């Protein structure tokens, strides 16, 4: 359903910030 | 401060499409 392709789109671009954030949370570090 | 201010605002955006994620998923379950 169209309604579940854009639940797996919202991850995605979850995921793709929360990379984002894992990437600034290491060099907050350094 | 620049990196800072990048978390918190994806700290931002992450909150609001988590909650979007919710009522979709409540969508889907009727």
């Amino acid at each position: 359903g169209q309604l579940e392709q854009e639940l797996a789109a919202l991850d995605q671009e979850i995921a793709a910030l929360e990379q984002e954030r894992a990437a600034l949370e290491w060099q907050i570090q350094g | 401060g620049q990196l800072k201010q990048r978390l918190a605002a994806l700290d931002q955006r992450i909150a609001a499409l988590k909650q979007r994620r919710a009522a979709l998923k409540w969508q889907i379950q009727g």
